[PDB]
Order: structure tokens, then sequence, then C-alpha cells
């Protein structure tokens, strides 16, 4: 569970939700996330860890 | 041992052109010849 219902969600925080948006209990993490979406305990487990990627150009 | 080059049979052109040049790793050359190439785009060195 979180800090954070989906309407008192302001700028610089977190957005990852947790639960199912159908259910009763639905919030986010909704902490210091600036910069960025997501939180930094998150962000690793969101994008796709360990980027390698490489083309021409 | 320190050279050989005279002033009348060698020339010292290859020595000059090492001072020109602001490169010295192999990436940075890497980096320079992707610029070079593909002007207008982030080199990496993956790429
Ligand atoms: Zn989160």
């Amino acid at each position: 569970p979180g800090s954070a219902t989906v309407l008192t969600l302001g700028a610089h925080m977190c957005k990852w939700p947790i639960g199912d948006p159908s259910s009763e209990g639905f919030t986010f993490c909704g902490r210091r996330s600036s910069e960025g979406p997501y939180c930094v305990e998150h962000a690793r487990v969101a994008y796709q860890p360990q980027q390698t990627k490489k083309k021409s150009g | 041992d320190v050279l050989d080059i005279d002033h009348v049979t060698v020339g010292a052109y290859m020595r000059n052109t090492l001072r020109v040049d602001k490169n010295a790793i192999r990436e940075d050359a890497l980096f320079d010849i992707y610029r070079v190439m593909r002007p207008g785009e982030p080199p990496t060195v993956e790429a």
C-alpha cells in the first residue's frame, strides 16, 4: 500500500500503481520522485534493466 | 634511444601529425570517426 490516493497526486511524486484500480484500496507510493514518473525503487523494475542496444546511423 | 630524424633525407611529417590531433584514447578516435561518418548523432562505444 501507498500513502496517496488518485486525487491527492501532486507534481514530483511517485505514480507506480499498487493493487487493482477496480478494487477497494488502490493508491500510489507518493514519495520524492522528481524528474521521473515512477520512483527510484521501481524505476529499475519498470524500465528495461541493463540497457544494451545500438545500431547504425 | 631518442630518435633518428635529420633534415636532409627524412622528414618529421609523421611526428608533427601527433601534435595536431587532440584524440588520445581509442574510444576518442572511434567517436571522432563516427561523428565524421554519421554527423549529428550521439555516438556510443557500442555502435
Ligand atoms: Zn512506486
